[PDB]
RNA sequence: AACUGCGAAUGGCUCAUUAAAUCAGUUAUGGUUCCUUUGAUCACUUGGAUAACUGUGGUAAUUCUAGAGCUAAUACAUGGCAUUUAUCAGUGGUGACUCUAGAUAACCGCCGAUCGCACGCACGGCGACGAUACAUUCGGAUGUCUGCCCUAUCAACUUUCGAUGGUACUUUCUGCGCCUACCAUGGUGACCACGGGUAACGGGGAAUCAGGGUUCGAUUCCGGAGAGGGAGCCUGAGAAAC
């Protein structure tokens, strides 16, 4: 049923990186998560799922087939310095802070008021 | 229109998809049709369970 | 009028309110240049003489010195002149500036203390303040001790008591700036280093350049 | 208009980058440097457009900051550095070594060379002027300012230096009968053997550069980059070195190859 | 937090002005200015001020600030070339120098008191920052050639108080009536000057079209212009900036 090719890996020593473009082939399932995925891809390349990221699925019409793309890193570490915050966001990694940029541009133009220490006592 | 017809593995519902020489002869109902060798439709899967 | 004293000498100052004004009458003509005596204050500046250092009036414009009037003007006022404090680099805004001569029409008159007289006020002389900072650069250290120029500036530092309620007590000292430590004398070798290094390379280009004309002249000139 | 602009539209970018258009609203715009901006290409494009390397700028950045790449032998950090023609792309990381040469179509080929190469790069001297104390200098097509070069070395000429030293290596003076790159539009990437240099004073010398298969075109004299003495190449060239099949020889090598 | 450095002169928006002007093609700076990038070039470790901070304040009010007490610098200051003429000769040049260099007579800034890492043998490696008589890049500025709609119910126009040219300055980043002084009386025009209109930003373009055309282009790209109307400036490499 549900199968993985990656027709365009790429080893990419640069980031500690595999770039590679992944179809995956679903006859009646409804595009495959990335958490099957994932797990799929890490016994494919013998790897853990935690070092994988993978995005960008975009089913063709008519299903049946979707095509992504995939990242697999060398370690953990690795993957936390080059993959980016938002795709560390989707993993229990990275916590994006709550900040409402609406209200951050607030408190800024309140502290370009007052001058010294007492910015701080502002927001 | 009813996304029965499929092109070489492609469904197609578009009726003015010009057929060139090479696709013409992998015209056929697509794998998931009630005419094909999919699951029939909802009237047929509603006409059987009531009877 | 409001009377705001300071005595440099004990780092004090204190605000004061002088309703009969009688005895504001000898500043009534002094610009913000003169140090006058403060008998007429009362009793307790007796001996005390004081400058006239600035003041605000009625609206809250300070003085500005030189302006030598009473009344309020507007100047055009740049980096660098007092009463104004520039948003931009090269911002020039007219603002208006209080005369340099004291008159009664004056909200509080800075005072500064340059003589202490017989008695002292309690708020203003008995009580004192420490600098609060000491001396940051090596020469300073130098300067405010008897220190030479073998002397180690690094066991002089100040080293004040920083304790407070709730941690573990400690002792913060300044970062020594200026000092001849054995890094910048390193950097200084280097920088003759490197100009030795092109003295070195400028020959070396040269007697090349004058061996290839040498050898390439020998074989046009036959 | 009151000072330098500092964006680039992708609109207006240089054509030979090949970018797309629903990307973004600018270009990357390289930054000063040793080559013109509309004779270039900045570092980005090279690791994400050409490379894929890299898939975003913000990735592009995290490969330039960790020093992995040297431009002519010096790391540049720079993600707009512009990095034009005969400059070296040493990435050690990889082991890989480019070297940035133009194809028959008018643009910059990934063209990877050998470790034995990337310690040298061909330049076009562009002016000599002497010194103060009587010391000839040397401007080449790369903003490299050479001190005390061989005095046979004139302004349209074609020097080699070393990566590691930026010395004078070789030179090959501008002759009728060396090889040449046409780098000033409609014959950019086409390498030939010049046959005649037309001399018109106070304006623009037209060259006639004839290809190894017989092929006769004419350019100006600053778009000539000399290669070779004679019709050896001191480079090394990409595939189809300078012929530029015509439209109807490339359709057939597009459909006998497949 | 604050000092210092840099950016804020890009972008974004609008089409008011503007009809040889802008703009487009061509091209010249050998008549020029350019932060940055790039390559060349290169001890008495000194002096006293200041912000943050501490503290006293004023005004109904402002991103207003005053007074006093401190303390730092890549802030401030100290500790042969370049610059300006004259003469002579002819290293590398260009189609063409009063070019680039050289040699004389002089005239009168620059030549590192900085910072990090690695730590080894009074010497030492790798960088950061910083100097520009240079080159280089981003490009400015002003010229060369040619090209614009309607209007004669606009036929002569410009020239006091520059119109055209000459000479010597002054000034500008430079060439130039840019300006000044003294002379010359010119310069433009039925091949349409000058004046007026434009519900005129110019162009790449759009619509419509057998050919030929007609009409449109405020509008995402390029160039210009403006930030309510004018005008004058600060800072800076760069603005007559909003």
């Amino acid at each position: 049923t549900v199968t993985i090719r990656t027709r365009k890996f790429m080893t990419n020593r640069l980031l500690q990186r595999k770039q590679m473009v992944i179809d995956v082939l679903h006859p009646g399932k409804a595009t495959v998560p990335k958490t099957e995925i994932r797990e799929k891809l890490a016994k494919m390349y013998k790897t853990t799922p935690d070092v994988i990221f993978v995005f960008g699925f975009r089913t063709h019409f008519g299903g049946g087939k979707t095509t992504g793309f995939g990242m697999i890193y060398d370690s953990l570490d690795y993957a936390k310095k080059n993959e980016p915050k938002h795709r560390l966001a989707k993993h229990g990694l990275y916590e994006k802070k709550k900040t409402s940029r609406k209200q951050r541009k607030e408190r800024k133009n309140r502290m370009k008021k007052v001058r010294g220490t007492a910015k701080a006592n502002v927001g | 229109r009813q996304r029965h017809i499929r092109v070489r593995k492609q469904v197609v519902n578009i009726p003015s998809f010009i057929v060139r020489l090479d696709s013409q002869k992998h015209i056929d109902f697509s794998l998931r049709s009630p005419y094909g060798g999919g699951r029939p439709g909802r009237v047929k899967r509603k006409n059987a369970k009531k009877g | 009028m409001k009377l705001n004293i300071s005595f440099p000498a004990t780092g004090c100052q204190k605000l004061i309110e002088v309703e009969d004004e009688r005895k504001l009458r000898t500043f009534y003509e002094k610009r913000m240049a003169t140090e006058v005596s403060a008998d007429p204050l009362g009793d307790e500046w007796k001996g005390y003489v004081v400058r006239i250092s600035g003041g605000n009036d009625k609206q809250g414009f300070p003085m500005k010195q030189g302006v030598l009037t009473h009344g309020r003007v507007r100047l055009l006022l740049s980096k660098g002149h007092s009463c104004y404090r520039p948003r931009r680099t090269g911002e020039r805004k007219r603002k208006s500036v209080r005369g340099c001569i004291v008159d009664a029409n004056l909200s509080v008159l800075n005072l500064v203390i340059v003589r202490k007289g017989e008695k002292d006020i309690p708020g203003l002389t008995d009580n004192t303040v420490p600098r609060r900072l000491g001396p940051k650069r090596a020469s300073r250290i130098r300067k405010l001790f008897n220190l030479s120029k073998e002397d180690d500036v690094r066991q002089y530092v100040v080293r004040k008591p920083l304790s407070k309620e709730g941690k573990k007590p400690r002792t913060k000292a300044p970062k020594i700036q200026r000092l001849v430590t054995p890094r910048v004398l390193q950097h200084k070798r280097r920088r003759i280093a490197l100009k030795k290094q092109r003295t070195q390379k400028n020959k070396e280009e040269a007697s090349e350049y004058a061996k290839l004309l040498a050898k390439r002249s020998k074989e046009a000139k036959e | 208009a009151r000072g330098p602009k500092k964006h680039l539209k992708r609109v207006a970018a240089p054509k030979h980058w090949m970018l797309d258009k629903l990307t973004g609203v600018f270009a990357p715009r390289p930054s000063t440097g040793p080559h013109k901006l509309r004779e270039c290409l900045p570092l980005i494009i090279f690791l994400r457009n050409r490379l894929k390397y890299a898939l975003t700028g913000d990735e592009v950045k995290k490969i330039c900051m960790q020093r992995f790449i040297k431009i002519d032998g010096k790391v540049r950090t720079d993600i707009t550095y512009p990095a034009g023609f005969m400059d070296v792309i040493s990435i050690e990381k990889t082991g890989e070594h480019f070297r940035l040469v133009y194809d028959t179509k008018g643009r910059f080929a990934v063209h990877r060379i050998t470790s034995e190469e990337a310690k040298y790069k061909l330049c076009k001297v562009r002016k000599t002027w002497v010194g103060t104390k009587g010391i000839p200098h040397l401007v080449t097509h790369d903003a490299r300012t050479i001190r005390y070069p061989d005095p046979l070395i004139k302004v349209n000429d074609t020097i080699q230096i070393d990566l590691e030293t930026g010395k004078i290596t070789d030179f090959i003076k501008f002759d009728t009968g060396n090889l040449c790159m046409v780098t000033g539009g409609a014959n950019l990437g086409r390498i030939g053997v010049i046959t005649n240099r037309e001399r018109h004073p106070g304006s623009f010398d037209v060259v006639h550069v004839k290809d190894a298969n017989g092929n006769n075109f004419a350019t100006r004299l600053s778009n000539i980059f000399v290669i070779g003495k004679g019709n050896k190449p001191w480079i090394s060239l990409p595939r189809g070195k300078g012929i530029r099949l015509t439209i109807a020889e490339e359709r057939d090598k597009r459909l006998a190859a497949k």
